[PDB]
């Protein structure tokens, strides 16, 4: 049966709630002398909407605050319905929550029991009300190949938001974004840092060519229309790009491919260059320097990198069999 | 025996 309630709400609703987004928000316990309970809401009923608001869809989090924040004395309308095996299977599972988020700041665990993380990682909150204390979330790190490792605390939205502000003072990036797991409709494009990206490209430019093609830096400015013809065309754009460049392509949902040329040593890139393009003027110095700066400020961008040998060109080889493996890569991708 | 939270 499916039960409309109506009532004033007191102090509080005299409800405590159990379950999440993933299974729906149940009615965990009563209050013995409360209008709701007058009302007949009882124990193993899921809340189906409140006021006009939909609950089916809606974290535990959300529900609690939600429910605290309508005012004392006004009027409450509750479509519920019984589900006293769906409850069962939710209390003995211990299951509510259940979604992907992408973090965009850096995180320091505040207690042994908390997952640290950089920008860019993922997690499934399981949890948005941890132990029943508002400020926690249960999450599972994900992986690179989105399979669970360990799980831990991290803060809710509401902090996080508030840590990633303080953090900060172009990407209008929130604290934690919504993701789920897509499979690549295109080929994506390409960028590749490192002390021989330039090289690189040329190569992939020139061998492949049904493949790849460059992305032309018009009077410098690559804009995405020129991007757009080359995916039309099913092949790679290689992308001579800034690592901002690159935050704007993800946040635009064009997910590129991204490649780092970790190099060996300073002397190591003058004897790389000096094989593979004497022609070239470039500072093996500044080179290496840029490649040092990248990697420590802008790594949360990379997709993979490739130890670079200087005595060794196997890095080609391993580079297009790089690139394809990630392209066969699902991807995650905004909500 | 988590601390429950009633709204």
């Amino acid at each position: 049966s499916m039960k409309l309630v109506k009532f004033r709400k007191g102090d509080s609703v005299g409800l405590r709630l159990a379950g999440g987004n993933d299974v729906g928000i149940f009615v965990a316990g009563v209050l013995e002398d409360s209008p709701a309970a007058k009302e007949g809401l009882e124990e193993g009923d899921q809340i189906l909407r409140v006021n006009n608001v939909d609950f089916t869809n809606i974290i535990r989090e959300e529900a609690v605050l939600f429910l605290l924040d309508l005012p004392k004395g006004e009027e409450v309308t509750i479509l519920a319905q019984k589900k006293k095996d769906v409850y069962r299977r939710i209390v003995e599972s211990d299951v509510g929550d259940s979604f992907y988020i992408r973090t965009h700041f850096e995180y320091e665990k505040e207690s042994p029991y908390g997952l640290s993380f950089n920008k860019g990682e993922v997690f499934r909150v399981v949890d948005t009300l941890y132990n029943g204390k508002l400020g926690s979330w249960l999450a599972i790190r994900i992986g690179k190949n989105h399979k669970e490792v360990e799980r831990g605390i991290i803060p809710n939205k509401n902090r996080a938001e508030q840590l990633a502000s303080v953090q900060y003072t172009q990407t209008k990036f929130p604290a934690y974004e919504r993701v789920v797991l897509r499979e690549a409709g295109f080929l994506r494009p390409v960028t590749i840092f490192g002390p021989i990206a330039d090289v690189a490209r040329e190569k992939l430019a020139r061998e492949e060519p049904d493949i790849y093609q460059i992305a032309k830096s018009e009077p410098g400015i690559i804009r995405l229309h020129t991007i757009k013809q080359i995916i039309d065309q099913d092949k790679h754009a290689l992308l001579d790009v800034t690592p901002n460049a690159v935050d704007r392509l993800n946040y635009a949902q064009w997910y590129p491919i991204v490649v780092f040329l970790n190099p060996d040593s300073k002397q190591g890139v003058k004897t790389m260059r000096m094989r593979l393009c004497p022609e070239s003027r470039k500072s093996a110095r500044k080179l290496y320097e840029r490649s040092h700066k990248l990697r420590k400020n802008n790594h949360h961008l990379f997709t993979t990198t490739i130890n670079l040998n200087s005595m060794n060109d196997g890095w080609y080889g391993a580079l297009k069999e790089a690139i394809q493996q990630q392209q066969n890569q699902l991807v995650w991708v905004s909500e | 025996g988590k601390t429950s939270v009633w709204i």
